[PDB]
């Protein structure tokens, strides 16, 4: 047994000393994109990969082969979409060029990136039994998009998978498919956007144009977000994806403590930096089952901790402004006290 | 024909 512990520590130093020869490769499957609510495809924190310790100078064909065996899929029934970190702070699936990129090593394909994250497109093994296969993809003339539905009622995003389609296609021709995937009746009146990056969510105006023209900088892994064109949306809190990604971009968590209760640990509230007095007051009053009119809030002292000046209710400002004196680390807190009836 | 971009530039 003591020998076996000398073989265990020893072999693990080789792997430590050989790790510079190896790279990790993180595979992510479309199931992982389901029910994600944030920008792009998935949350890097909540995502679950299928990892692979792989030789830096090994060939692609080798990985492809290996993969097909580990996961359990034919080699012609899977396609790889390497994840790309773009200039604009998004991470999307990008293409990879089998033909021109056929006789290159792994590490170089990652562009010296490690770990290297890769989207695995496989045919649903359920639909695969029923005669289906992974379609052909004219790199030059087809594009791969991703579809997201937004429900203003629930204020949520519902992944609707990806589609291959030809670049030349009109947007009007992809409406059915969107309706279907979202489970709407055909000829349902929709509203479409491009998720471009966080905070930026441009509306698509002319449907009767080619995809080329319709998304500024068309590329694979572009994301169309769509919803119902319905009056009921006005009722909601966030009728557009555009608004959603704002609330999300400006989402920030704030702790609230009773000034009158010494050392009160208080309660967090998730709020938006572009709120005004009213929106912050009304939020917290819902969390205290109280009239907002009975809440007095207090500004930040900047340097010292503890409640500062008493915040008047005609405060023309935004929460960004209230929080502006908290270092990145510093937890974001605001003091309040209740008033009398 | 109609192509996609190589690179996003915003
Ligand atoms: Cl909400
Ligand atoms: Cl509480």
């Amino acid at each position: 047994r003591l020998q076996e512990e000398k073989r265990i520590e020893a072999q693990k130093r080789k792997e430590r000393q050989e790790a510079h020869l190896y790279m990790q490769v993180q595979i992510v499957a479309e199931d992982q994109f389901c029910g994600h609510q944030g920008n792009d495809m998935y949350d890097e924190e909540k995502v679950k990969y299928t990892v692979f310790k792989v030789l830096k100078n090994s060939s692609l064909a080798e990985f492809v082969q290996s993969l097909s065996q580990t996961m359990g899929f034919p080699q012609d029934q899977i396609r790889l979409w390497p994840m790309q970190a773009r200039s604009n702070g998004t991470k999307r699936p990008a293409m990879l060029d089998n033909e021109a990129d056929g006789n290159k090593t792994m590490i170089e394909l990652s562009d010296n990136e490690n770990p290297w994250t890769i989207f695995l497109e496989t045919v649903d093994p359920e639909l695969a039994a029923s005669g289906a296969t992974l379609p052909k993809f004219d790199k030059d003339h087809d594009v791969m998009l991703f579809l997201k539905m937004y429900d203003p009622k629930t204020r949520s995003l519902n992944y609707c998978g990806h589609i291959y389609t030809p670049i030349s296609c009109k947007i009007r021709d992809l409406l059915p498919v969107m309706c279907d995937r979202a489970g709407f009746i055909q000829d349902t009146s929709l509203i479409l956007y491009e998720e471009v990056k966080p905070n930026l969510t441009e509306r698509i105006q002319d449907y009767d144009v080619s995809l080329d023209k319709a998304l500024d900088e068309l590329m694979d892994g572009d994301i169309i977000v769509f919803q119902k064109d319905d009056p009921e949306n006005d009722n909601s809190e966030l009728p557009t994806a555009k608004e959603y990604f704002r609330d999300l971009y400006h989402r920030v968590d704030v702790i609230f403590c009773d000034k009158t209760i010494p050392n009160d640990p208080g309660f967090v509230v998730t709020l938006s930096n572009r709120m005004n007095y009213f929106q912050v007051a009304k939020t917290v009053a819902q969390r205290l089952n109280t009239d907002p009119m009975l809440l007095q809030f207090f500004k930040s002292q900047g340097y010292r901790d503890g409640p500062g000046n008493p915040l008047r209710h005609n405060y023309e400002g935004t929460l960004r402004d209230l929080l502006q004196f908290f270092k990145p680390r510093q937890p974001k807190k605001l003091y309040y006290q209740q008033l009398k009836m | 024909g109609p192509r996609k971009c190589a690179r996003k530039t915003r």
